């Protein structure tokens, strides 16, 4: 909704949609990190906290993104950074400002130092 | 002051001390000191292996916090010479939780940035338990820029509980300062090497740890969050810290397989604290080896390699 | 705020970590309400990129 | 609130005000307002020339401090559009004694940095009488860098009594911040134009005034030290300020001959305060003309010319 609100209509193009969590730390909390991963993914309808959608602003190309705080506190998971890199790379290859919105409670603990 | 599980080592040490007194205490007492010293040292050496063979991640964390250990000052003294300490951010204060300076390594000049918990209570409170307010990280950025400018390599030590969680620290752009630090260090035209001596992590540690190479002792924990914090938030308790430590993967070998750190520097038995000189020598050898195979690459190739390695972060 | 509360074991200042407070303390540029946001970004970016101003 | 020597102008104004009331006050009073208004305005217009013809340097200083005048906010409003105010040094605070922002000048985008004394007592104390603590100058450096990065020209207004002489200002590297400001501004790859609207000087003013061109109103004083300070130190008194003003050469035409400033923008009669719109138009025309003949030169030639002009400073 945020991305649609900012970007113009009909020019939206999602980026990094094939990137999904691939937990390897098998983090065993009170719940299993895979449990929370799947629960958030189905509850919010998004693979991870961050969404990226190339678009246009008043006829000017631009790249936007935002955090879905509902996703495990919107933590910056591996996919979050990977999509961030994807968006920045898109902005670099095609000359266009890049914008983002911040909403998170901290880095994704379950992935530890990753 | 040895830890709780180092007790058998202690009592044997406690018998050992009064051997000096019995040498010349009183009543003509000068016993055959050498025989008893040799036997008790033999037993103590045998027992430490009986004690440090069976330690795991929760212990490793305790050892990483042994209140008798070399801090960055100690490694500087025992592996560096002609050390000049630059103190001052140029903005609001110099911080005692970070100590930086310019020194020589086997003739070669280097920059040394790292934390200093202070030894006893007094130097611990004077240095804020190695917890840096942001002005410290601004100072570290300033020094790192200076080192970059004059074609000088950077050696960084990392031993911090974390960025200070206080009113003064938050007011002055803590997040902003650390963000800038993480931005500049990823563009310097000089090689960067960063150890994980002692206890470090919690992000603020990364402010001076983004380099070509990364190294860690065998009893040093590098956790995005202290085990106690992870326990409180997730386990809903504090006593369950060891489970958090086991799960997170804060121990060096666990991290080593993760392609996160480039080498582990083995410790003297019983912890580096028992032989600080040996640990300093090992660290100096590792640092020199790291610098050697690094100087071959040119500055542009150095930065390109640094960027590429960063991108390898995360399974994605 | 919980971590800082336990650490400093005191009362945090009112408006702690609030945008109306972190613009007072220099870390925050400008406070924008959501409805303007798209125009506010559009005008600023059309300026910086040096493009002609957007048409309302 | 007109100055002491603007009294004859005042009393004529004082008769003029109640003309509005007499128009519809009471008792059916609606007199032939137009005739009296025309005659009194004629007399007032004639008298101001009788008053502002014979003012000299001590007065100029008083007029430069007229407590009814356009500050940088006023010139921004009356000559600039699409103004966006960026507040924040990123370190410790944003300062109210400096206001910066990014705006458009006749379509063209620009950066505007300058001071704001505040109009009345409340906005004067809230902005510290236009006296900037160093964090303000760090903010100004940050904005100037931003403007340089995106090939954007910089327009700067200068209206400051001086850098704040206070504990907080000295503690935070006042000297350091101003030194850095004076260093960076002399390397930007974008043209720089700087007026001297209002009262400015005392070094701290120079923090945002090192550019390709310099311009000053006809009643604006630019003194390395306020006249009162020079009087106290040298004359051993304060009352002898006018002599200090006469000696120093703080008036625009006196400075103009010194090759220090590139143009004087003529004022509306009686001071720019009587016709702020006319002054704003004159300033906008001067700024546009300055930018025009400046954009022809390339960035490298721009910086070379800037450096060469600096070296012309001082008779040596
Ligand atoms: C060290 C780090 O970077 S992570 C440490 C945790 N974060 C912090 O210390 C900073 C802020 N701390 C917080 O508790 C919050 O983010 C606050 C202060 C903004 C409060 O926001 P709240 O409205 O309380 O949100 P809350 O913390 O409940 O977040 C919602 C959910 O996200 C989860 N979450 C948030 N951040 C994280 C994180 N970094 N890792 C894992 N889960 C997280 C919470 O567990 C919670 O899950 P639950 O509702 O199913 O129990």
């Amino acid at each position: 909704n945020r991305l649609h609100s900012l970007l113009d209509e009909g020019s939206l193009v999602e980026l990094g949609s094939e990137l999904e969590p691939k937990d390897v730390l098998k983090f065993r909390d009170s719940k299993k990190y895979k449990d929370r991963l799947a629960s958030a993914q189905k509850e919010t309808g998004e693979k991870d906290a961050l969404v990226v959608m190339k678009g246009t602003l008043y006829g000017m190309p631009v790249v936007a993104a935002a955090f879905e705080f509902a996703f495990m506190g919107g933590s910056m998971g591996s996919v979050v950074g990977a999509r961030f890199v994807r968006a920045v790379e898109q902005a670099l290859e095609d000359n266009c400002p890049l914008i983002c919105f911040s909403a998170s409670g901290g880095a994704r603990m379950q992935e530890a130092l990753m | 002051n040895f830890l709780d599980f180092e007790q058998p080592i202690a009592e044997l040490e406690a018998k050992i001390d009064s051997l000096t007194a019995v040498s010349r205490q009183d009543e003509k007492l000068d016993i055959n000191i050498d025989e008893e010293v040799h036997r008790l040292r033999e037993k103590s050496v045998e027992l430490t292996r009986k004690i440090f063979a069976d330690l795991g991640a929760w212990q490793i964390a305790q050892l990483a916090r042994h209140p008798q250990r070399p801090y960055t000052l100690d490694y500087v003294r025992l592996a560096f010479d002609e050390f000049d300490e630059l103190a001052g951010d140029r903005a609001y204060a110099d911080d005692k939780a970070i100590v930086g300076g310019i020194a020589r390594l086997d003739g070669r000049p280097v920059m040394i940035i790292g934390h200093q918990k202070g030894r006893e209570t007094k130097e611990k409170i004077r240095r804020n338990f190695g917890m840096p307010a942001p002005e410290g990280y601004r100072k570290a950025l300033r020094l790192m820029q200076m080192a970059e400018r004059f074609k000088m390599p950077i050696i960084t030590f990392i031993d911090t509980p974390g960025a200070y969680p206080g009113v003064g620290a938050e007011e002055r752009g803590q997040s902003e300062a650390i963000a800038r630090n993480l931005r500049e260090m990823s563009r310097l035209g000089v090689p960067v090497v960063c150890t994980v001596i002692g206890e470090g992590g919690s992000g603020g540690a990364l402010a001076i740890g983004v380099g070509d190479k990364v190294n860690m002792l065998q009893y040093s924990t590098y956790s995005v969050i202290s085990p106690e914090g992870c326990a409180s938030i997730l386990w809903k308790s504090a006593d369950k810290a060891p489970l958090a430590a086991e799960a997170m993967g804060i121990i060096a070998p666990r991290l080593k397989e993760l392609k996160l750190i480039d080498s582990i520097i083995p410790e003297p038995l019983g912890g580096a604290h028992r032989n600080p000189e040996a640990m300093a020598a090992s660290l100096k050898a590792q640092l020199l080896a790291d610098l050697a195979d690094l100087d071959v690459l040119s500055t542009e190739d150095l930065k390109n390699r640094r960027y590429q390695r960063l991108m390898s972060y995360g399974y994605a | 705020p919980r971590v800082i509360e336990q650490t400093v074991r005191e009362k945090l200042p009112p408006g702690f970590q609030r945008s109306e407070f972190l613009i007072e303390k220099g870390a925050i540029d400008m406070i924008v309400r959501r409805p303007e946001m798209r125009l506010k970004l559009a005008s600023i970016l059309a300026k910086l990129m040096n493009l002609p101003a957007p048409n309302p």
